[PDB]
């Protein structure tokens, strides 16, 4: 509760370092947003604030 | 349901045959979705596989990440745990969200014997993932010549 994830860099499970290479455990950073153009509540972005 | 996921982590035999013979879930996971099958595929725990199959285990168990108890039979190079998951009628082309197909993971792993009992299944060669590449090009990629011939040859 009240924190920030601000994660810049990458996983490594438990065996593979991925330090600048393919790694098959590493994973990779965040993915990005599908805006679709016209479809339903599961595609339809909203924008909100606090 | 975290009772019978730990004492699969702990490779306890008795424990999860009376926590399961309980009434307690069978398919019980954290909020990262991690089924007793897949740390018992994780471990090699091949009492544990045959218990959960007998008493109605899912063959498809879907993590996070997608990956599934035969991608991790795969991965770790176990024998039996793959032969009887594949006897419960598993699927040989799931794939994950790296698109990595289990046959992808077990020729890079270098396990001649999984690729082959993967192939007799079924499998198919000409699989992609999302890169596009197929299980000839990682096996190219770690280098192992028998092992790419014995791709090729069913290619």
């Amino acid at each position: 509760p009240f924190e920030r994830d601000i994660s810049t860099e990458i996983y490594q499970a438990g065996s593979t370092p991925c330090n600048g290479v393919e790694g098959f455990n590493c994973y990779f950073p965040l993915q990005s947003y599908g805006f679709q153009p016209t479809n339903g509540v599961g595609y339809q972005p909203y924008r909100v604030v606090v | 349901g975290k009772k019978l996921l730990e004492a699969a982590r702990a490779g306890q035999d008795d424990e999860v045959r009376i926590l399961m013979a309980n009434g307690a879930d069978v398919n019980a996971c954290d909020p990262s979705g991690i089924t007793p099958l897949h740390l018992a595929a994780d471990k090699g725990h091949l009492e544990i596989v045959e218990v959960l199959l007998k008493y109605g285990a899912d063959v498809n168990a879907m993590d996070v990440w997608g990956r599934t108890p035969l991608h991790l039979a795969a991965f770790t190079g176990h024998l039996e745990i793959v032969e009887v998951l594949l006897k419960y009628g598993a699927d040989v082309n799931a794939c994950d969200l790296n698109g990595y197909t289990p046959l992808h993971l077990a020729a890079g792993r270098g396990h001649l014997e999984i690729v082959e009992v993967l192939l007799k299944n079924g499998a198919g060669v000409n699989a992609q993932d999302k890169f596009g590449k197929t299980a000839f090009d990682i096996s190219i990629d770690n280098g192992n010549e028998d092992l790419a011939e014995i791709l090729q040859s069913s290619s």
